[PDB]
């Protein structure tokens, strides 16, 4: 097979109706696809795209124009890792463990639930935020974990991380933006990888 | 000086002429051939469907 993380991008670097997407195929003419600017959920890379959907399902995801980011370019994930959010598993409402079975509850006495066990739980609590917030949503929860639960314990790190890491992180990478930029990247004579698999 | 009375003669005369109705719905009047009517799904001689689904209509 084609078997390369960017065959999406032949896709839609096609002049033609040859290259096509399995997953797209006949689904919509443009006419009828709501498009909308986009960024990339997956990787730390932030690729513009342009999300395009139909009856309000995501059908493709194309690559954008972003050239300090991206230029014209996905990868497969980015172009079509987007059928996750409607596989079944989906919250729709939420949830209280009542009886011992997770039973849908309204959002009304779903907070008081809440609300009541946080305040139970004063200053014993850890707020686990996880890597896919976004910076707005990264904000609200280190803002609730310091000003709600008056409590220190907040890490967005699901995953293999030391102390050393929140250090290194404090000291040289948090506060300091745009140090480092893609065209740099196309330009400096030597590029050093440690631990990392572009 | 009748001409001003003229109305009346045309109305008296349509009361002997045959009224000019359509008999819908019991006798529906005829529509133009070519009349914008329901829109209708066609079929090929052996039963396949025309629609390829090109969504241009
Ligand atoms: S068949 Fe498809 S690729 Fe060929 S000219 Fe028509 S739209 Fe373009
Ligand atoms: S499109 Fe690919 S490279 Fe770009 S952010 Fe998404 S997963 Fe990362
Ligand atoms: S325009 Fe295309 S989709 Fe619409 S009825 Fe005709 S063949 Fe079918």
């Amino acid at each position: 097979p084609f078997q390369s993380y960017f065959s999406g991008n032949t896709v839609q670097i096609c002049p033609v109706g040859a290259l096509t997407g399995t997953a797209y195929r006949f689904r919509a003419r443009p006419f009828d696809l709501v498009s909308s600017p986009s960024v990339c959920e997956h990787c730390a890379s932030g690729c513009a795209q342009r999300t395009d959907h139909r009856r309000g399902k995501v059908l493709r995801r194309l690559a954008g124009d972003e050239p300090e980011v991206n230029e014209e370019w996905n990868c497969d994930k980015g172009r079509w890792a987007f059928t996750y959010a409607t596989v079944g598993d989906r919250i729709t409402t939420p949830m209280l463990r009542d009886g011992g079975v997770l039973r849908p509850a309204s959002w009304s006495e779903a907070l008081t639930v809440a609300a009541a066990g946080l305040l139970t739980a004063a200053g014993s609590t850890g707020v686990l935020v996880g890597g896919r917030c976004t910076v707005e949503d990264a904000y609200a929860y280190a803002k609730f974990a310091r000003m709600v639960l008056n409590t220190n314990d907040v890490d967005f790190r699901a995953r293999p991380h030391s102390a050393e890491e929140a250090e290194f992180l404090a000291a040289h990478v948090a506060g300091q933006t745009m140090g480092l930029r893609y065209a740099e990247l196309e330009n400096a004579p030597t590029v050093l990888l440690a631990g990392f698999e572009p | 000086f009748l001409d001003a009375l003229a109305g009346f003669a045309v109305t008296l005369g349509s009361m002997f002429k045959k009224p000019i109705t359509e008999g819908y719905p019991e006798k529906p009047g005829p529509v133009a051939p070519r009349y914008h009517g329901r829109h209708q799904l066609n079929r090929y001689p052996d039963g396949l469907e025309k629609c390829i689904g090109c969504e241009l209509c």
